[PDB]
């Protein structure tokens, strides 16, 4: 369900902000950067670790995760 | 109220505060604090303060505040899980029988069996039937029986339970002298009863037909039990 | 010994394992130029499959592109994803797999570009926007995540989109930004959900005058269509956890005023839940009782809830209220004049109002009024409630209106001839000691009855008119209408035995034996002869038993159980005889037995 996997997307959002970033991290990145506009496109100054964070984060997700006639009926006893 | 302010409380101090104002006969604040505590926790820790509050109202306002009594009961019902609607439904039936009217107590028990688990619906149905005997008699108890026969799930009662329901129904119908309705009830219980474990059911039916049945119905006995022995 | 059912053979066929294919042998493969040509082979395989099946059935470009990603060839895999999307760009699954390939290999500007395109082309798939925002905040790029949230808000998402934006700005403890989003949110989707969520945000936030501000602003801005249940439920709960309960009472009322009372059940039960704690005892009692009254007022627009309201008012002390409630319950005449249950219920409810005016109201004039209303609304020529007459008579008797009770009794009599009414009236006539009117009433009940003659004889005996009572019993025996009464027979026998007359009882016994040959009657005659010289009594009892067995023999050749019971009783009494000799008891028992 989009509501089910939506609260699971918020699971992932709040979990990953609790897991990969901190408030002084964020606020000193900002303190270096006055524009938090019209700067769209230009990549922002952030630590090179951040990248693998995302990658590792999603890769984390990863480790959580006759012949054809058997499947057919196995749909029907399922249903019938 | 400082303990209740910070939510460091349990059923214990709720009950304690409430009784302490009960003995200073401050029943009104006891009631408001019961209101505080009931929402202050969820069950099964709200069962005990609910028992105390239910009793504290029953004791003091019987016959004068029946409407708010049933207010209390109804909200206690809709917060309580299926696991303990039994004692609360019993309290509600008891008061609205003693001070109230038998008809809405009848519908009380109807609600209870509609609401309690199958495995104890047996002991709740015994109560419903006996109270209906006291207050409405023959046709009403018969309708209780058939209400306990025609209930498709999730109203489901157990085959051994429905077995002895059918047993009681025939034992009372043969009592009143309308034997063939009890014949019908036994045919009903046949489609539920695998014979091999329930020898008492078929024993009652057979020795029953020996006194009220004929050899045509006896061959239909060895035809029905035949079919069921084939069926399972 | 075992036979051939199907299924087992089918299982055997399954065991025969078909030709599921054996895995290709894992020959060791060198990495250089043996790799490259395996890659040529598998890429030509993919290009062949893709020119065949690629366009018409999806699935294939994902395999091709994940393989090229396994080869760590991302120029090639990006071209495979671009050829998927050149076929069908409206598939969100493909945009997701493309951008995720790009993300999981730290190609983050490439991923941003895929997201920009996916989110430009399908701006109505929320999930694209979510995953773009998520990718940006996983890189700790919250300015970029926020700019994606701004673009998304431009495409006007649902409540969940604006709520996710607000939660985003909260996650970085930016409550000024989240507040500006709430401003925009409640403007864009102007809703009760928008406003109550705004106010929940504020009451979490630290601001309670602002949460009040946002409810107030919801009713002014929202204006119309802020009239609804959950808006007022939320107003109530807010001002409740603000401990402004007078504010909350104003809220609950102004609601019930404005809300269509069709919508009122939940709001009103929750208001009851408010008064649960904060109200006063008789205050909340007033509230619930009033609401019950209108409940019944609409439900009659039902005798059991009627009696229940009677009980509620009577227990609440409100006397005039209970009077008016009984009045309204009697205002509902039975529309179906045939159902004895409903008319009986109506009579019991009016009798309940009667006992309320009688015991609780202390008004005997109002009691006479209620009972006379009951007497006039009950169509006696069809409806026969002796109970109403009896209770009215008791009321008139306690008040000592003797002639009044007599009038009401004669009224029920000349209206609906009733054995129970007549018997109670005669009881009450004996309770005054007016024996002559009692005789006249017994007579008028007889002319309209074994017990009428029986009660008249018993009265004459309780007056000592044993001769007059004996003549009355003789007349009772002489009429052809009460032919086979054994109960009046029992009464006459009892009067003859209590009157010292064994001989009158004997004449009665001869008449009773001549009349009906019952074996129990024969036993009773001989038993009367038995119970208190004693040897003469035993001898007379024996003569009776012998004549009885002889008669039941010559009259009842099949009725063996009758004479069998007779002989059983005979042997029992023969063993029970106070005999001066036990050998005589043995011989007499043997004589009774051998027969």
């Amino acid at each position: 369900a989009p509501e089910n996997l939506y609260q699971a997307h918020l699971k992932r959002a709040e979990a990953g902000v609790a897991a990969a970033y901190s408030v002084e991290d964020y606020e000193r990145a900002k303190a270096a950067d006055p524009e938090f506009s019209l700067k769209y496109g230009q990549q922002p100054k952030l630590p090179a670790a951040n990248v693998e964070k995302m990658v590792a984060e999603l890769q984390e997700r990863d480790r959580k995760k006759n012949d054809r006639n058997a499947h057919f009926n196995k749909k029907i006893q399922r249903a019938f | 109220d400082r303990i209740l302010e910070l939510r460091i409380a349990t059923p214990q101090v709720i009950l304690n505060y409430a009784l302490f104002l009960t003995e200073q006969k401050a029943f009104e604040d006891a009631f408001k604090v019961y209101e505080r505590g009931i929402a202050l926790f969820k069950y099964p820790h709200v069962k005990d303060i609910w028992t105390a509050y239910l009793a504290a109202f029953v004791e003091r306002y019987g016959g004068k505040k029946l409407e708010r009594a049933r207010d209390l009961y109804e909200q206690a019902i809709k917060d309580a899980p299926p696991t303990e609607c039994k004692p609360l439904y019993l309290e509600y039936a008891k008061l609205e029988e003693t001070y109230g009217l038998a008809r809405h107590a009848m519908d009380i028990y109807a609600r209870a069996l509609a609401a309690v688990p199958k495995a104890e619906r047996k002991s709740v149905l015994d109560l419903y039937v006996s109270r209906a005997s006291d207050f409405f008699g023959i046709a009403k108890v018969r309708e209780i029986y058939e209400s306990a026969i025609e209930a498709e799930p999730p109203h489901e009662l157990s085959d051994d339970d429905v077995r002895e329901v059918c047993m009681r129904y025939s034992a009372l119908e043969t009592k009143l002298g309308e034997i063939d309705r009890a014949r019908a009830i036994y045919v009903h219980g046949s489609a539920v009863s695998h014979p091999d474990r329930a020898a008492d059911f078929w024993a009652a039916w057979r020795a029953f037909e020996v006194r009220h049945g004929n050899e045509d119905t006896f061959k239909e006995m060895m035809r029905i039990l035949r079919s069921v022995k084939v069926s399972f | 010994d075992k036979q051939i059912t199907a299924e087992q053979l089918l299982r055997e066929a399954k065991e025969i394992q078909l030709e599921d294919d054996y895995k290709a042998p894992k020959q060791i493969i060198t990495d250089p130029e043996e790799l490259a040509e395996y890659r040529l082979s598998k890429r030509k395989q993919f290009e062949d499959l893709v020119r065949r099946v690629g366009r018409f059935n999806g699935g294939v470009w994902v395999k091709y592109a994940t393989w090229e990603e396994q080869q760590k060839d991302f120029r090639r895999a990006r071209s495979v994803w671009e050829r998927c999307l050149a076929i069908e760009y409206r598939n969100v699954s493909m945009w997701l797999k493309y951008a995720e390939m790009e993300m999981r290999h730290r190609f983050v500007n490439h991923a941003r570009n895929v997201w920009d395109r996916a989110v430009s082309l399908l701006p109505r798939i929320d999930q694209l926007w979510y995953k773009y925002i998520h990718m940006e905040e996983m890189l700790g790029n919250v300015a970029g995540a926020r700019q994606v949230f701004e673009r998304w808000m431009r495409f006007e998402p649902d409540h969940t989109g604006w709520m996710a934006y607000i939660k985003f700005e909260l996650r970085y403890n930016e409550v000024d930004r989240a507040r500006a989003i709430f401003e925009r949110y409640i403007q864009i989707l102007p809703t009760v959900k928008a406003w109550v969520r705004y106010a929940k945000f504020e009451m979490q936030n630290g601001e309670v005058g602002l949460a009040r501000r946002c409810y107030e602003r919801a009713v002014d801005e929202l204006g119309e269509d802020a009239q609804t249940e959950e808006f007022f439920i939320k107003f109530a709960e807010f001002e409740e956890k603000a401990r402004e309960v007078e504010r909350a009472r104003a809220i609950y009322r102004y609601a019930l005023d404005h809300i269509p009372k069709a919508s009122a059940p939940s709001l009103y039960q929750r208001f009851v839940a408010f008064e649960k704690q904060h109200g006063d005892r008789e205050g909340i009692e007033q509230v619930v009782v009033s609401k019950r009254r209108f409940q019944y007022e609409e439900d009659i627009a039902n005798y059991d809830t009627w009696f229940d309201y009677i009980k509620l008012e009577e227990g609440t002390g409100d006397i005039e209220r209970t009077r008016e409630v009984y009045e309204r319950a009697v205002a509902q005449l039975p529309p179906s004049s045939a159902e004895k249950r409903f008319w009986r219920r109506y009579i019991y409810l009016w009798v309940k109002y009667a006992l309320f005016e009688e015991l609780d109201c202390a008004d005997p004039d109002r009691t006479r009024d209620v009972y006379r209303a009951v007497l006039d609304l009950i169509p006696h020529r069809q409806f026969t409630f002796a109970k109403i007459w009896i209770m009215a008579a008791k009321f008139e008797i306690r008040q000592r209106n003797v002639e009044g009770c007599r009038k009401l009794l004669g009224r029920a009599l000349g209206l609906c001839p009733k054995e129970k009414l007549f018997k109670a009236y005669i009881e009450l006539e004996l309770t005054m000691g007016n024996v002559d009117r009692v005789r006249k009433l017994y007579e008028k009940y007889l002319e309209w009855n074994v017990g009428a003659w029986v009660r008249f004889a018993d009265l004459e005996r309780q007056l000592g008119e044993t001769g007059r009572a004996r003549a009355l019993y003789e007349l009772a025996i002489g009429q052809p209408l009460l032919d086979m009464p054994e109960a009046l027979w029992k009464s006459y026998i009892d009067f003859e035995i209590a009157a010292g007359e064994r001989e009158r009882v004997r004449v009665l016994y001869t008449r009773l034996l001549d009349r009906t040959k019952h074996v129990k009657v024969w036993l009773s005659f001989a038993r009367f002869e038995a119970t208190p010289s004693a040897p003469a009594r035993a001898a007379r009892a024996r003569s009776v038993y012998d004549r009885a067995f002889t008669t039941l023999r010559d009259v009842s050749p099949d009725s063996k159980e009758e004479a069998v019971l007779l002989l059983e009783a005979w042997r029992d009494f023969e063993r029970e005889q106070a005999w001066s000799s036990e050998a005589d008891r043995a011989a007499r028992v043997s004589e009774v037995e051998k027969k």
